[PDB]
């Protein structure tokens, strides 16, 4: 009667993932779907009643991807890898927009969830967690769409796995503190798998007998309205509770609320 | 005089601190009383060679993971490892003794009276706060130079783990810089 | 006449049959009654708040030793403030409590006038043992209050709120002119007594423009304090309203690195307990002084501390969600997949938003206007 | 007297439903319960003067 | 709020006033000495306690702290208007269930009403 | 119109009077016989008739019938009754029209949701063998007197008076009641007491703190005004009255609430409770079974050694009604 939902949301960044490839590293985009798939798998197998849902993010919109081996497993597979392929191929940059879509993800995926949660039966719970994979730097200007991401994801009790490569992500860390989901930072990224395998393969009810790393030092700057930029010190307007940098005579906000 | 006396008496801590700034000619008595009273087209190349590695693209098995990336992985996700380390001040409650303890509690009430004063003072919209700050920073320098240099020394003498000195340092070299910025900036408005 | 005694209503008449077969349907319909039960709106009331400096002040006459309220007042009473204090705390993120305590025809200021919310639970948890002796006087109370309160910026919204137990008190003076005197400050004082209507009260409460209200049992009590939780609605625009308050980063030590230093929290500093020596806690932007709250006023700087997060918890009363547009699935004529579940759509009606011209199923729709907030079509 | 306590409670607390109760809870489940649900289904039936 | 009545009002009977009322009431108008006499003390007392109700939305306690009260004779001349709202159930209570009602009453009495 | 103040009831818009008083076949009063001669000279709009069920008696059928009214209007709460007389009441009065649905009506929150709960205390060895040696109707008393039962009841009206809740406790058959109550000191009504005693100690009951807990002898088996309550205990109770069942908890409804019945085990009590239920669970009430009561011997109960419980067969024996 336990039944888990994992959603896997990839950072599908063009440009990072051609930077990367350019560096000629033993990591590379094949190798962290290959993980990613391989995750799944695991997941799957771990109960029947499992449930896998994967997202890749892109500059342009979010993607649902989702012979000796399963035969569940390689039909999912075949999809995961159609899915990425006509994704990539078809990736056009139009514009000079470069941050990743990591809020518009995040919001498909609690959709997707909600969606899921009705079709299940009453008698049986449906334990769901959400587990992102940071690649490309993150993005300041989707902060309020994002906290708003993250307190939903509080509201329904659904856990937020960041898993960052290269660059810490502060949005990440807050999502990971307030739902109570682990935050990691992968110190190599060929070990990527195991890394997974480890620590996120497990369910909550599972973590609690294990023994995790602990939180990092997750950071709490607020984003200015004027700017879209992290501070330390601002100043706050007390009707409205917006955020400015610079002090200024009167509200911006309470002078477009009439 | 005796009415002055009785204050001290009835807070030992007090008596303490007014030892620690008075008789040690930090401070006087006469202010110890008065505050208490992105790049070029190299990105869509990156990009171009990117969509051409991932159009043909194949999943791998063997390539995914190898004995020794698990074994690395698991002996760093051990505990006492990079990512597990387990120490964490692993004895800080019987580590530096309690009579560090209380002095270190003592330092800390002192530095914070004197902080809470000069931030007080802060900002200095008046020509008369001026000379208040300049004497605070002389009544912090003399502090330092009286107590935490001998507790500097104590703690290389008696190997202390802990970095106990740093944290304080850091909020005097902060106050430091922020005076020195501020008087930087008033030099500029007289320019 | 009467609307009864008319013709007898027949409910089951709605249902019908044309095919012998197609009632099925029309219960559909009554599913898609079923839901949409909501006004797409979690609180549907005041949409916007303004900084509150409450006082709540507490009787300590010997009618706190009556036992209408098991135990006695005094314990029910302390136990509502906590939950009080903690509800208007999670409503309230820059607002302030402090506690007053009259006892012996005199006020004493149990806990200063600030934002963190635990040490006034502890203060009413050491309050809980007091010893019961004398009257109230609301005069004395009431003046510590306007005394402290008169120097808060004229933004800040100065509430007092007091729990009157005893039906007597006792005032050194006239107690019209300090009503008087606080009418002129702009003072809200609103009163929730326990035994009966007092006129002083009523009067007081009528000129200072707050509210009177006399408990009938403790769930009619935690309904007043409940009330009394929801902050006064403000105004679009009144003043320059604006406060200094840094954003501590919870900074956590760990011996791998280089850069831990131990250091005592300043809050717990000033506690009897012996202070907790941890790793590390919440750094100050300004001095770098440690504590392990929030939000809590620093010490040493005057800096306020403040979790963006809880700021950030009600932005979406600033721009809420627009209503998308019902449509039929037929008039409709493009994709018949959901944009947010990937769903397919057989629903009767098929919402679109005005912006993104997405499609959101029924369940989608319910969870953007409830819970999310914001439409994930126009997020990219 | 206190041996008369004894008997009389004896006697009382375990005279028809508890010679074989008693003794199917000695060869019950013993280890945790199954799951959280049933624990919460239980305390919401379960009366007042039950949970104490 | 409360007006309380220490035992039923009695005119003296002294200064040869009374009396002389008392027989000409019996030889003229048949009316008994004791029945005048208890018409009197109750139209004095309710005279004096009905004055605490003035206006619809005035409320006000009356209580008689006299045993004497409880008798049926005497409660008979209590004007209709009160009579009503004087149930059985607290004829003869002692004084704290009479605390107690009055506490309720009040209470019950302080939330508001409508027109 | 009840002989106790005759308010003039001669020339009024709406009287309300009392069953067994218009339909007396005795001699009556001067001033009743005069009000009834009026009250049978004129027609009358909606006779209204209160607790309906017991209608069809031997002299409370002819009261329709010596009054003349238009519109006959009865009202209810338990229509269950035994001596199939029910099917009388179709043409005495006229048909059911309305049956309330009691479990939607406690889901909006109107009814307090009663917790329902049968519990059980098995028969001392002091007692069973005198109540299967004795058949002769004189085992009443041994069931009802049961130390076990005692016991439960005991701990039962310390643990709601600990946690606050006002208790009604039902028992028929007063001569237990009188040493069921005296033992703890506590109010009871015997029933043929007072007017003015039972009216005092009803008003006082529900706005003291101090007393919190009271005893009716099949008095409270009306419609009455008793106070709300949250705790009712019935302890041995008529044979198979649904109706008597149904009307005690009638009293506690107005989980918010909660009320136990205890009987004894391997008696007719048993199959009494078993046939009394079944109007409550074709209303949708469940009764639970508790068997054991926790926390028993946490704290000192009365009966908790044999020398009372066997010096109690005494004075249980001592009736002898012959
Ligand atoms: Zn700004
Ligand atoms: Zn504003
Ligand atoms: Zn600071
Ligand atoms: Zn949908
Ligand atoms: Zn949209």
């Amino acid at each position: 009667d336990e039944l888990n939902l994992l959603v896997i949301v990839v950072d599908a960044n063009p440009i990072w993932w051609g930077k990367q490839a350019l560096k000629e590293s033993q990591f590379t985009l094949s190798k962290c779907i290959d993980a990613v798939m391989v995750l799944g798998n695991s997941h799957l197998f771990m109960n029947r009643s499992n449930k896998l849902a994967v997202i890749a993010s892109h500059i342009q919109e979010s993607r649902f991807l989702y012979d000796g081996k399963y035969e569940l497993l390689t039909s999912a597979n075949e999809v995961i890898v159609e899915e990425i392929k006509d994704l990539m191929t078809k990736s056009d940059i139009k514009g000079q927009h470069t941050e990743t879509l990591l809020a518009g993800s995040l919001a498909k995926a609690l959709c997707y969830i909600h969606r899921m949660n009705k079709e299940v039966k009453d008698n049986q719970e449906m334990k769901s967690r959400i587990l992102v994979i940071k690649a490309a730097e993150d993005s300041a200007l989707q902060y309020m769409n994002f906290m708003n991401v993250i307190f939903a994801a509080q509201k329904q009790n659904i856990l937020i796995d960041a898993c960052v490569l290269d660059s810490d992500s502060g949005l990440l860390q807050q999502a990971c503190d307030i739902t109570g989901g682990l935050y990691l930072k992968v110190p190599q990224m060929p070990s990527l798998l195991q890394y997974l395998l480890w620590v996120f393969l497990p369910d909550q009810d599972q973590r609690s007998q294990l023994i995790l790393p602990p939180p990092v030092h997750v950071d709490y700057r607020a984003a200015c309205f004027c700017h879209r930029n992290l501070i330390e010190i601002g100043y706050v307007c007390s009707v409205c509770l917006s955020i400015f940098c610079n002090f200024s005579p009167i509200c911006t906000t309470c002078e477009t609320a009439f | 005089l005796e009415e002055k006396n009785r204050m001290l008496q009835e807070d030992p801590v007090l008596f303490q601190l007014y030892k620690d700034l008075v008789v040690s000619q930090v401070i006087s008595a006469e202010e110890f009383w008065a505050n208490r009273l992105a790049t070029s087209q190299d990105i869509i190349n990156s990009f171009q060679s990117i969509r051409q590695e991932m159009e043909a693209y194949t999943p791998k098995l063997t390539q995914v993971l190898s004995s020794s990336a698990a074994s690395s992985t698991i002996t760093a996700l051990s505990p006492g490892g990079a990512l597990m380390q387990g120490g964490t001040q692993q004895a800080i409650n019987q580590m530096v003794p309690n009579d560090i303890q209380s002095e270190l509690k003592h330092l800390y009430v002192a530095v914070g009276e004197l902080l809470r004063h000069f931030w007080s003072c802060f900002p200095v919209n008046t020509p008369f706060l001026e000379e208040k700050v300049v004497k605070m920073k002389s009544n912090l320098e003399r502090f330092q130079v009286t107590k935490l240099c001998p507790f500097q020394e104590k703690i290389r003498r008696q190997y202390l783990s802990t970095n106990l000195v740093s944290h304080i340092e850091e909020m005097l070299q902060t106050a430091y810089n922020k005076l020195h910025t501020w008087q930087s900036r008033r030099l500029m408005k007289k320019t | 006449t009467k609307r009864w005694e008319g013709g007898y209503e027949r409910t089951w008449e709605i249902l019908k049959e044309d095919e012998s077969g197609s009632l099925k349907a029309t219960i559909e319909d009554i599913l898609f009654k079923a839901k949409r039960k909501r006004v797409f709106e979690h609180h549907g009331q005041v949409r916007l708040g303004m900084m509150r400096h409450l006082y709540v002040v507490v009787d300590g006459s010997r009618t706190m030793e009556d036992q209408d309220l098991k135990p006695n007042r005094l314990t029910c009473t302390l136990k509502l403030l906590e939950y009080f204090v903690e509800e208007y705390f999670d409503q309230n993120p820059i607002s302030q409590i402090g506690i007053i305590v009259t006892k012996s025809k005199r006020a004493e200021k149990l806990t200063e006038l600030s934002g963190n919310p635990r040490k006034h639970i502890t203060s009413l948890k050491k309050a809980v043992d007091m010893t019961c002796h004398g009257e109230p006087s609301l005069y004395n109370s009431l003046s510590i209050a306007m005394q402290t309160l008169k120097h808060m910026p004229g933004h800040t919204s100065r509430e007092v709120l007091i729990i009157f137990s005893s039906l007597t008190t006792c005032d050194p003076s006239n107690i019209y002119d300090l009503i008087k005197t606080l009418k002129a400050a702009k003072i809200r004082v609103s009163v929730i007594g326990l035994s009966a209507e007092v006129r002083v009260c009523t009067v007081l409460a009528r000129e200072t423009g707050g509210t009177y209200h006399v408990i009938l049992d403790e769930s009619h009590y935690k309904e007043l304090l409940t009330h009394h939780v929801s902050p006064p609605p403000a105004s679009s625009s009144s003043e320059c309203s604006l406060i200094r308050m840094g954003f501590p980063q919870h900074t956590i030590a760990s011996l791998s690195d280089q850069d831990a230093k131990p250091s005592f929290s300043m809050a717990h500093l000033d506690g009897n307990t012996e202070p907790g020596l941890t790793l590390g806690g919440y750094f100050c932007p300004q001095c770098r002084a440690k504590y392990c709250e929030l939000p809590v006023e620093c010490k040493i700087c005057g800096l306020t501390l403040v979790s963006a997060p809880h700021l950030a918890r009600s932005y979406h009363h600033l721009f809420p969600l627009d209503a998308f547009q019902e449509i039929p699935l037929e008039e409709y004529n493009g994709e018949r997949f959901c944009y947010g579940c990937q769903g397919e759509l057989k629903d009767q009606h098929v919402y679109v938003c005005a912006v993104c011209q997405n499609v959101f199923c029924v369940d989608c729709d319910v969870f953007v206007h409830d819970s999310l907030h914001c439409c994930p079509g126009c997020i990219h | 007297g206190t041996s008369s306590q004894a008997e009389a409670a004896r006697i009382l607390a375990a005279s028809w439903p508890q010679n074989r109760e008693d003794e199917e809870k000695q060869k019950l489940k013993g280890g945790p319960k199954k799951t959280k649900r049933e624990k919460k289904a239980a305390a919401s039936h379960l009366f007042p003067f039950e949970k104490l | 709020r409360a007006v309380i009545m220490f035992g039923v009002p009695y005119v003296y009977t002294q200064s040869r006033i009374l009396k002389a009322r008392l027989e000409y009431l019996r030889d003229q108008f048949q009316i008994r000495e004791n029945d005048f006499l208890t018409f009197d003390a109750m139209r004095h007392a309710a005279q004096c306690v009905g004055r605490a109700i003035r206006g619809k939305t005035d409320y006000g306690l009356m209580v008689f702290a006299d045993k004497r009260f409880a008798r049926g004779d005497k409660r008979g001349k209590l004007p209709r208007w009160i009579q009503e709202h004087l149930t059985d159930a607290n004829l003869n209570l002692t004084v704290d269930e009479g605390v107690q009602v009055a506490k309720y009453f009040l209470r019950q009495m302080a939330q508001p009403f409508h027109r | 119109f009840t002989s106790d103040a005759k308010d003039k009831p001669i020339g009024c818009s709406v009287a309300i009077s009392t069953y067994s008083m218009l339909g007396h076949t005795t001699k009556r009063s001067w001033e009743a016989e005069r009000v009834m001669e009026w009250l049978k000279t004129q027609e009358w709009g909606l006779m209204i008739l209160d607790e309906v069920h017991t209608i069809p008696a031997k002299m409370f059928r002819r009261v329709l019938t010596i009054v003349q009214a238009h519109c006959k209007l009865g009202l209810t709460a338990t229509l269950v009754r035994e001596d199939d007389k029910i099917v009388d009441l179709n043409f005495l009065i006229g048909p059911k029209l309305y049956e309330a649905n009691w479990m939607e009506l406690q889901n909006n929150g109107y009814i307090a949701k009663v917790q329902c709960a049968e519990v059980w205390c098995p028969m001392s060895p002091e007692f069973y063998r005198e109540y299967v040696a004795i058949k002769t109707k004189k085992r009443i008393l041994l069931y009802t007197m049961n130390p076990n039962k005692f016991r439960a009841c005991q701990f039962l009206i310390k643990f709601h008076e600990r946690r606050n809740d006002k208790i009604i406790v039902f028992a028929d058959n007063v001569f237990a009641l009188k040493e069921y109550a005296i033992r703890l000191n506590k109010p009871y009504i015997y029933g043929p007491t007072s007017q003015g005693e039972r009216m005092q100690i009803l008003q006082n009951f529900k706005h003291n703190p101090k007393i919190n807990t009271i005893f009716i002898s099949k008095v409270g088996d009306t419609s009455f005004d008793l106070p709300e309550a949250n705790v009712l205990i019935q302890i041995s109770s008529h044979g198979g009255s649904r109706r008597q069942e149904a009307q005690r908890l009638g009293r506690v409804l107005r989980y918010n609430a909660f009320f136990y019945s205890l009987v004894s085990q391997d008696t007719q009590e048993m199959a009494y409770s078993t046939k009394r239920q079944r109007f409550l669970v074709d209303q949708g009430y469940s009764f639970k079974v508790i068997t054991k009561l926790a926390g028993m011997e946490e704290e000192d109960l009365a009966f908790s050694t044999k020398e009372e419980q066997q010096q109690l067969l005494q004075k249980v024996l001592a009736a002898t009604d012959l």
